[PDB]
C-alpha cells in the first residue's frame, strides 16, 4: 500500500529558515511528481511548489518564488522542501502529495497527514484563566450561562474540560483567536439550569501542555 | 516506418499517427488476404497501412488476415508546426535558398521590461506581452480518443548538447503573456506535457540564448516523444517521434549604401546633413550597428568589441571598429552576395611584432556565413584601420556604388599641375614637390594601397572604372608606420547622397582649396552633395536593414 | 496564471437532497480540473481527477461537468458523510496547480433565535490591568449573525474578536463568542456596556447591558 | 591583377611572375600606342600585360607608350606545387569529389624511431628517412636573374590561428633525411628563405599535428610572400603572393564486410578460424582500429576512448567501444555513402538519470564528415551497447551484406514449435513458454529493437528482406535494464565468410541444440561458415582499408 | 658606423652556467639575424647558434642542442647567449656576428672582437720558474742555447721578457701547452754567442698578473 | 646536415705568386657559400658572400668559383697582407652555417736544418719532485719535424709535449719546443737521455744526449 509521512515541522522566528521532509512507502518517487500544498488556519488550499525527479524540473508559486527551494533523494525515497526568510503569513499546515502524471490525469491521489509550521516571535507562555461568574446578567428563562476565559497563551493547543470531564452537556469550547499580541485567547462556556447555581460544581480545567500549566478555576457568583 | 505485429497466436493492437506509413508483420507467423474496415487503406508492393482520420475510441478500426489473424487500430493526430515555410503563422533538416524549408529563431538580446538592467534572455521569465513579439511561435496540434492518454504520454525535449542555446515557454492565454512558466531550458533538457483527449492546440514560445560561434553551427532541434505507459511496472517504450529544426538568425551589418534612419552625435554641420537627408539626430563610444531578422520581426543589434525595448546588444569578443567595415552587394566570378562582404584589416604575413584583429572576432564574424569576410592589408598604418584608406559611397549608374581609395598619386599630380601653372608659392607646393623623403614615404604607401586595390577588385568582383583615386598624402612616424600628412578626406560621414567630409587646409587658388575642388570634380558628377567640416576629428549611424531576406541566400 | 472563482461559499441541504457546486475560470484550461473533499483535521481526498471522470473507490453519488469555462460538481442523494468542505483545483500543461476559495456544505434546519448573554469583567482580570467583556450567542441557526458593541452610545471597532463553533452534531445549531478587549484604563473611562444582537430569528433586536461597579 | 605605374614623369620598372596577368596604369598620366619588345604580350579590352619566359637580367624587356612614357620589365618564375591533383609527384581552395583539387596531409601519429616512446608529431625533429614516407612533399620552384634577390626576399608562412596544427621541415638532401631543421611550426608561424638566383627547386616536408575536431575544420594553408627590399631604410612591401591548401586526412573505420588482415587475441577456436580465413593471429583492451589515407601512403590508426613504425595512435576523448560500430557501404534516398555510416547507441530523449556517449566522442566522429553518424537507442540495456542487439555479416547477393538483429519473437516461435511437436521437457521449454513475467520483459524489448529496426532501415537505406531475425531472449535486472537470458548469438566474431559465434546451451533435439540449428538455417545459405565457441565471453581485429578514396566523396 | 661589442666572458667550473651578451650600435637588431661562432684554442670556426628577432626563430648546432639558449632584446639593441652544463670541450673564443639576410647573401659582414670563455676546475696559481742553464749540451758552433721553463700556472696569459726587455734578439717565447693537470706550461729560450756566457746578463722576467707573481730568474752555468 | 672538406691544409708561396684553396661538399648547396680571412688575435673578415661574388671593399686580387660541389678561392699577385688562415663557410636555406677545417697560407723559403739542443733537469726542479727534459729545434724550415725521445733505448709516448712558434717575420723560419715530463722517481730510474731529430734539412739524423748525474 502507498503511504506519505511528513516531518520537519515546528515553531520558528520571523526571518528564519526550516526544512520539511516526506518519506514515501509503496512506490519509487523517481517515477512521480511530488507537490506541496499549504493551508493557513481558517483558510483554503494554496499550491506551493512541485518537483519531478525523473526530469529534474522544479516550479514555485509567486508567493514563495526566490525563498522556497524544493528537492528530492531517489536513494532515500524522500522529498524535501527548504524554506528561507519566513514571515508570519507563512503559518499553515503543509501537505505533501503524489501526482501520478504517467496515468494521464492532473489530480493528486495520495496525500500525507500534514505538518504544522508556525512563524512567530511569541515565547512559550501559560494561560491566565478568568472566571465568568453566573449572575442576573447571564440568566434567560430557566437557565444561566457561565464560563471561563483562557487568555494570553502560546502555543496552541489548549484542552479545556469541566469538572474533569463530568460536565459535558451544554458545554461549548470555542476555537481560539490569535490576538495582535502574538498570543491566543479562547472562551469556554456552559449553560446550566439556574436552579443548580451554588450547588453544582463548576470548575473549569485548563490544560496547556507546552508550559506544564494546569489551572483549576471555580466559577461561582 | 514503424512495425506492427500480426499473429494467429492472439489478437493485437497498434496506434497509427496521421501522415505516417506503417508496416504489418504478417509473413512471420501462420499467401493471404487483407480485409480492412472503412477509413483504413492498405497497399501491397511488403504491406503498408495508413488511416484517413483520427479515432474517437480505442480499437475503432480493424484489419482481418485470412491465410486467421486479427489486428486492432487506433488513429491519432500528433504534429508540431513551427513556421517551416518562412512566412509566419503557417499553422526533415534546415535548408538554404528561396526553395528551402526550416524554422528561424531570434536571440532575445533586447530589453523590453524597463524596470531591470538585465538582458531578456539572461533570466527564466517573460515579464511582458511585448517580449513575446521577439519569440518564435510553434503550435502542437493533437487529436485522440478521450481516454487515449491513460496509457500514453508526450514528452517535449531538446538535445542535451544544445540545452543552454534555447529556452521554451508555456503559452498560457496564447498570444498574450500571463507570467509564462518554462517547459525547456538551461536547467533541464526535457519535460512531460499533460495533453488531454479530443482535438486541442497548445502554443509554445521559443527563444535563442546565443549567437552562432565556433562551437555553435546555429541549428536547434525540438523533438516530441510519444511513450507507451500501459504497464505501470514495466519501463516506458517509444512508439512515435516528431520534430522541427530551427536556425538562429545571424548578425547582419549595413554598408554605406543602405538608406540612413538615425544619427547619434561640429554638430551644426551634422544637423544640417541630418535635415537634408531627412534623418533623426540624437545624443557612447564607436560601435557597429547591425540587425537580426526573422519572418515575424526585424531587430536592430549593437556589436561591441545600451539595451532598449527593440535595441539589441551582443559582445562575443587591440584593433577597434575603425578596422571593421562592409561592402555593398556584389557578384564575384558568378557567385552572388546579396548582403555584401565584411572587410577587416590585418598583416600580409604574421611576424614576432605584427598586429591582427583578435581571433574571437574573426571566428564570430566567420561563424555567420550570410556575409563572407575579406582580409585587407592595414598593419602599415599607425592605427591599423581600414577606414584610413578605404570607404564606399552610393552611385546612380551601372554598379550602384563607388569604391574610394586614398591616392598619393592623385595629390602629387594635383600639386605638380599647380606648380606648372605658376602657383608654387601657395600654402608650400614647391616645398612639398621638392621633398625627396616625403616622396619615398608615399612610394611605400602607394604599393601598400595598390596591393589592397588588387585584393578588393578580386574579392568584390570590381573593375578599375568602379574605383576613384582621392588625393591623400602620408608620412612615416618614428616607429616606421604610416600617418596622414593632412586631414583624411576618405574617412567621411555618409547619409544617403549627402557627404560629411573632413575639411583640408591645403593650397588655395581663386578663393577655393585645390584639394576640395579635386574631390568635388570626382564625387559631384554622381549626384553626391559634398560639405567640408572644420575639425571633424562617439558618432554612430543606424542604417535601414536590407530588403533581401538572408535565409534566401546559399552560402 | 489563469484565475478562478468558486461558489456558493456556503450551501445547505437535508439528507437525500441534490446540490451543486460551481467554479468559473477566466480562461479555458481544456478540461484540466479536479475536485477534492476535506473534513476538519484530515488531508484533502481526491474525488474527480479530470473534468467529469470519477476517481476509483468514490461513491456513484458524485459526478462532474463542463460548460465553456464553468465547471460543476453534482452530489445526488446527499448522505451524512458528504457534509464537508469542497475545493476546485485548476491544472494545466506542466505541474503547476491553482486552487479555488472553497465551499462549505452544511445541514438545513428551522431558524433559531440566539440566546444572548453578557458578562462584566471579573475582579481577577481587572487587577492585572486588562478587561474583557463577553457576549454570548448560544444555540442559533443559521450561522451568520450581526453583533455590535455600544458603550455609553459609542460604537466600537477594531477591538472585538469573534469565534464560531462547528455545526452541532445533535441539533445542527451554531454558538458564537464575541469578546471586547479593553485596558483597565479604557474600561474605567466608561459606565454603560451593551451587546446588541441582530439575527434572522429575532423579531426585534436584543441587547443585554450592565453598569460598571454596580454588579 | 597587380597594378604597374606608367608615366612620362620618369622611367619605371616592375617584376612580373609567369602565369600572372598584370594591369598597366597608362591613362592616369599624360589615345596611345603600345610598343612591346620580343617575349612581351599586351592585350587591350583596360591594358593587360603578360610575359612568355623568365629574364636572365634586370630590365631585360621594355614597353614604350606613345600618346611619351617608358616601363622596364623583369620576368620571374615563382610557384609552389604540393600534389594538387591527388595522384602523388605532380611537380584556389580545397574541393571534394573526383573532379576537385587540393593537397592532403597525414597526421604523423605513428612511431618510426624505436629508440623513444614519444609520438613522431610531438617533437620538432625528423630522426629517420622512414618518417619522411608519412609526410607530404611539396616543391618550391623558382627562376630569377642571378642578382634578383639583392633587392627581393621570399617568406613562407602559415596563418597564426593554425600554426599549432602543422609543422614544415627543410628537405636537406631531397628524398633522404639529414637531421632536417624546422621552417614553420608551433614556435613561429613564418620564416624567410635564402633563395639564390637562377633555376632552382627546394623541397619541403609538411606534416599534420592534429585530427579534425570542433575547433578545426581540417584545412591548412601555406603561403609564400615576395617582398621588395630595395630601400634598406624603408619598410618592406608585398609585390606577389602564392599559396597551396591542404586538408588533414580524417580517421576512417572498417566494418565487418571488409576482408580481415590480422587478429589480436577459446584460442583453439580463434586459431582454427584464423587459419580458414588466411589471417595472421598474434598476442591490450578493446579499441577500434581504423586508418588515415593520402595519395602517397595508407596508415592504420588506433582510436582510444601502442604505437609502432606504421601503427598510429589517436585519443580525443562512460560507454566503451562495444557501443561504437560501422555499417557497410549504403545508398540513402539517392545519396551514396561509399565508406558506410558510423552507428552508436544512446537514449531516445535525455532525462535526469539517462546515459549517452560523451560529447567529445560525438564531436570527434562528427568532425570527420567522410562517415556520417547515426543515433541508435541502446540505453534500455544494462551496459548500453549497440553490439548487444545489432551486428553485420557479408552476403554474396543483391545488397552485399545482411543486418542481424536480436529477436525474442524468433526464439519464442522456435520454442512453441518444439512444444507443439511434444518436446516441452527439453532443457525447460514448457517452463519458458508458461513464464508470464519473462514474456512481459521481452515485450518491452521487442518494441525497443523494433524502434531501432525503423531507425536502421530509414538511415541506412534498407528493406525488410535485408534483415535477419536471430532468436535471442532478454530479462530485466533489479534496476529495470535489459540483460541476455542465454549467451548472446548476435555479438559474433566475423573473419570474411567464417563466423565465431558464442555457443548457446538451450534445448537439444536429436543431438543438436535447437538454437544452433535455427541460426545455421539463416546464415549458412549465404555461404557463411558457422562455428559455436564454448565460453566465448582483449580481442581486436584489423580489416583491409576501403578500395574507395575518401577525397572522392561529396559529404 | 656599425659596431658589435661582446661581454659576459670569464672562467667557470665544469657543470656550471654562463650568459654572454653583445651590444649593437649603428643598426637595429630587429632587422638582422644574429649568429654566434666558437673557436677553440688552436682550432677552426664552429657555428653555435642563430636567432632572427623579426620572426622569433632560433637554431642550434648538434654539439650544444639541449644546453644552449639564444635570445635578444629589441628595446636594448642587445643579443644574448645562455650556456648551461658546460664541459672542458666548450673552452673557446665566442664571436658575435650580424647576418644581413635582407640583402640576399648568406655571408656574415660585421663581427665583434670576441670574448673568451674558459671551463676548468683549476685554481688561480703562480708559475714555478726553472732555469735552463747553458752548458756544452746546448752549444753548437759559436753559440749556446739557454732559457727558462715557466711551468704549472693558471690562468693564461703569462708575459715573459729577458733583462726587462733589453734582450730581444734571438729570443723565442713559445705558446703555452695545456697539461693534463689543468695548468699551463711554456718555455722561453734565447740563443747567444757562447763568448758572452758568464759576462752578459741572462735574467728572465716572468709576469703572471692574475696571481700578482713576478719572478726574476738568473740563468747561468 | 651536409658535410665538407677544405684543402690543402697548408699552402706556401712567395710574394707575387698565384695560389688556390678548395673545398668539397658531400651534396650541392645551390651556390650558398662564403669565404673568410683571419689573422692571429682578430675576428674573421668576410671576403666572398656567395659563390664567386666579392664583398664590397675587398682588393680585386680575390675571386671565387664553383664546379659541381667543389668550390675554389683564387688569390692572384699574392701580397704580404694576404698571408693568413682562410675558412670556407657552407650555408643553405634558413640561418644554419657549417665551417670547413681551415687552411693556412705561409711564406716560401730555402730549407733550413734545425739547431738541436738538449738540457738536463735543473736541481731546483728535481728538489720539488718533478723533472723536465728540454729539447730545442731552433730556426728551421719547413714547419714539419719529427722529434722522438729515447731514454736508455726505450722510446717514450704520451709524456712529450710540443709547441711551435709563428713563422719568423725576419727570416721566415720556425722554432719548435719539445718537452719530456717526468716525475723525480721516473727520472732517477734512468741514466742516458736523448732527443733524436729528423727533418728535411738534415743529411743525417741528429741526436743530443746526456747522462744523469754527470752534468
Ligand atoms: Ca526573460
Ligand atoms: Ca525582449
Ligand atoms: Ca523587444
Ligand atoms: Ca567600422
Ligand atoms: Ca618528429
Ligand atoms: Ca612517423
Ligand atoms: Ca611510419
Ligand atoms: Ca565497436
Amino acid at each position: 500500500e502507498v503511504q506519505l509521512v511528513e516531518s520537519g515541522g515546528g515553531l520558528v522566528q520571523p526571518g528564519g529558515s526550516l526544512r520539511l521532509s516526506c518519506a514515501a512507502s509503496g512506490f519509487n518517487v523517481s517515477y512521480y511528481s511530488i507537490h506541496w500544498v499549504r493551508q493557513a488556519p481558517g483558510k483554503g488550499l494554496e499550491w506551493v511548489a512541485s518537483i519531478s525527479p525523473y526530469y529534474g524540473s522544479t516550479y514555485y508559486a509567486d508567493s514563495v518564488k526566490g525563498r522556497f527551494t524544493i528537492s528530492a533523494d531517489t536513494s532515500k525515497n524522500t522529498a524535501y522542501l527548504q524554506m528561507n526568510s519566513l514571515r508570519a503569513e507563512d503559518t499553515a499546515v503543509y501537505y505533501c502529495a503524489r501526482h501520478p502524471y504517467r496515468k494521464g490525469y492532473s489530480g493528486l491521489d495520495y496525500w500525507g497527514q500534514g505538518t504544522l509550521v508556525t512563524v512567530s516571535s511569541a515565547s512559550t507562555k501559560g494561560p491566565s484563566v478568568f472566571p465568568l461568574a453566573p449572575s442576573s446578567k447571564s440568566t434567560s428563562g430557566g437557565t444561566a450561562a457561565l464560563g471561563c476565559l483562557v487568555k494570553d497563551y502560546f502555543p496552541e493547543p489548549v484542552t479545556v474540560s469541566w469538572n474533569s470531564g463530568a460536565l459535558t452537556s451544554g458545554v461549548h469550547t470555542f476555537p481560539a483567536v490569535l490576538q495582535s499580541s502574538g498570543l491566543y485567547s479562547l472562551s469556554s462556556v456552559v449553560t446550566v439550569p439556574s436552579s443548580s447555581l451554588g450547588t453544582q460544581t463548576y470548575i473549569c480545567n485548563v490544560n496547556h501542555k507546552p508550559s506544564n500549566t494546569k489551572v483549576d478555576k471555580k466559577v461561582e457568583p | 516506418g514503424t512495425l506492427i505485429r500480426v499473429t494467429p497466436e492472439q489478437p493485437t493492437h497498434a496506434v497509427c499517427v496521421l501522415g505516417t506509413l506503417t508496416q504489418l508483420d504478417i509473413c512471420s507467423s501462420a499467401s493471404f488476404s487483407i480485409n480492412a474496415s472503412p477509413g483504413v487503406v492498405v497497399d501491397i508492393a511488403e504491406v503498408t497501412l495508413t488511416m484517413k482520420a483520427a479515432s474517437g475510441s480505442t480499437g475503432d478500426q480493424k484489419v482481418q488476415i485470412s491465410y486467421k489473424a486479427l489486428l486492432y487500430l487506433t488513429g491519432v493526430e500528433i504534429s508540431l508546426c513551427a513556421d517551416i515555410t518562412r512566412t509566419g503563422k503557417v499553422k526533415r533538416t534546415w535548408t538554404w535558398g528561396p526553395c528551402g524549408q526550416g524554422a528561424i529563431l531570434l536571440v532575445n538580446c533586447d530589453r523590453d521590461n524597463l524596470e531591470s538592467s538585465a538582458m531578456d534572455c539572461e533570466d527564466d521569465e517573460v515579464l511582458d506581452s511585448e517580449d513575446l513579439q521577439d519569440m518564435s511561435l510553434m503550435t502542437l496540434s493533437t487529436k485522440t480518443p478521450k481516454d487515449f492518454f491513460t496509457n500514453h504520454t508526450l514528452v517535449l525535449h531538446v538535445a542535451r548538447s544544445e540545452m543552454d542555446k534555447v529556452r521554451v515557454f508555456q503559452a498560457t492565454r496564447g498570444k498574450l503573456s500571463s507570467k509564462c512558466s518554462v517547459v525547456l531550458g538551461p536547467k533541464w533538457p526535457s519535460h512531460y506535457l499533460m495533453v488531454p483527449g479530443g482535438k486541442h492546440n497548445m502554443d509554445f514560445y521559443v527563444e535563442a540564448l546565443a549567437f552562432p560561434d565556433t562551437d555553435f553551427p546555429g541549428l536547434i532541434t525540438l523533438t516530441i516523444s510519444l511513450l507507451d505507459t500501459s504497464n505501470l511496472e514495466l519501463p516506458e517504450a517509444v512508439v512515435f517521434q516528431d520534430s522541427v529544426v530551427f536556425r538562429v538568425a545571424p548578425w547582419i551589418m549595413t554598408p554605406n549604401t543602405q538608406p540612413p534612419q538615425e544619427v547619434y552625435a561640429f554638430l551644426k554641420s551634422v544637423t544640417t546633413l541630418a535635415m537634408k537627408a531627412k534623418c533623426k539626430l540624437t545624443i557612447q563610444d564607436e560601435m557597429e550597428i547591425g540587425y537580426i531578422q526573422a519572418p515575424h520581426k526585424t531587430l536592430p543589434v549593437v556589436f561591441d568589441s545600451v539595451m532598449g525595448p527593440d535595441f539589441g546588444y551582443v559582445t562575443r569578443g587591440l584593433d577597434s571598429f575603425g578596422n571593421l567595415e562592409v561592402s555593398p552587394p556584389v557578384t564575384v566570378r558568378g557567385k552572388e552576395y546579396p548582403l555584401g562582404r565584411i572587410l577587416f584589416g590585418d598583416s600580409c604575413y604574421p611576424s614576432n611584432d605584427s598586429r591582427q584583429m583578435h581571433q574571437a572576432l574573426q571566428d564570430f564574424l566567420s561563424a555567420q556565413q550570410v556575409q563572407a569576410p575579406v582580409k585587407l592589408y592595414s598593419d602599415w598604418l599607425s592605427v591599423g584601420h581600414v577606414d584610413e584608406f578605404l570607404s564606399f559611397v552610393p552611385a546612380p549608374d551601372r554598379k550602384g556604388f563607388r569604391l574610394l581609395l586614398a591616392s598619393p598619386r592623385s595629390c602629387y599630380k594635383l600639386f605638380q599641375e599647380q606648380q606648372n601653372e605658376g602657383h608654387g608659392e601657395a600654402l608650400k607646393i614647391k616645398n612639398i614637390l621638392s621633398n625627396k623623403t616625403l616622396r619615398e614615404h608615399n612610394s611605400f604607401v602607394e604599393r601598400c594601397i595598390d596591393w589592397n586595390r588588387e585584393l578588393l577588385k578580386r574579392e568584390l568582383g570590381l573593375a578599375e572604372s568602379d574605383i576613384i583615386d582621392i588625393p591623400q598624402l602620408f608620412k612615416l612616424k618614428e616607429f616606421s608606420k604610416a600617418e596622414a600628412f593632412f586631414p583624411n578626406m576618405v574617412n567621411m560621414l555618409v547619409l544617403g547622397k549627402h557627404l560629411g567630409i573632413p575639411k583640408p587646409f591645403g593650397p588655395v587658388i581663386n578663393g577655393r582649396c585645390c584639394l576640395e575642388e579635386k574631390v568635388c570634380s570626382l564625387l559631384e558628377p554622381l549626384g553626391l552633395q559634398c560639405t567640408f567640416i572644420n575639425d571633424f576629428f562617439g558618432t554612430n549611424v543606424r542604417r535601414k536593414p536590407f530588403s533581401f531576406k538572408w535565409w534566401n541566400m546559399v552560402p | 496564471d489563469i484565475q478562478m472563482t468558486q461558489s456558493p461559499s456556503s450551501l445547505s441541504a437535508s439528507v437525500g437532497d441534490r446540490v451543486t457546486i460551481t467554479c468559473r475560470a477566466s480562461q479555458s484550461v481544456s478540461s484540466a480540473v479536479a475536485w477534492y473533499q476535506q473534513k476538519p483535521g484530515k488531508a484533502p481526498k481526491l474525488l474527480i481527477y479530470s473534468a467529469s471522470s470519477l476517481y476509483s473507490g468514490v461513491p456513484s453519488r458524485f459526478s462532474g461537468s463542463r460548460s465553456g469555462t464553468d465547471f460543476t460538481l453534482t452530489i445526488s442523494s446527499l448522505q451524512p458523510e458528504d457534509f464537508a468542505t469542497y475545493y476546485c483545483q485548476q491544472s494545466s500543461y506542466l505541474p503547476l496547480f491553482t486552487f479555488g476559495q472553497g465551499t462549505k456544505v452544511e445541514i438545513k434546519r428551522t431558524v433559531a433565535a440566539p440566546s444572548v448573554f453578557i458578562f462584566p469583567p471579573s475582579d481577577s482580570q481587572l487587577k492585572s490591568g486588562t478587561a474583557s467583556v463577553v457576549c454570548l450567542l448560544n444555540n442559533f441557526y443559521p450561522r451568520e449573525a450581526k453583533v455590535q458593541w455600544k458603550v455609553d452610545n459609542a460604537l466600537q471597532s477594531g477591538n472585538s474578536q469573534e469565534s464560531v463553533t462547528e455545526q452541532d452534531s445533535k441539533d445542527s445549531t451554531y454558538s458564537l463568542s464575541s469578546t471586547l478587549t479593553l485596558s483597565k484604563a479604557d474600561y474605567e473611562k466608561h459606565k454603560v456596556y451593551a451587546c446588541e444582537v441582530t439575527h434572522q430569528g429575532l423579531s426585534s433586536p436584543v441587547t443585554k447591558s450592565f453598569n460598571r461597579g454596580e454588579c
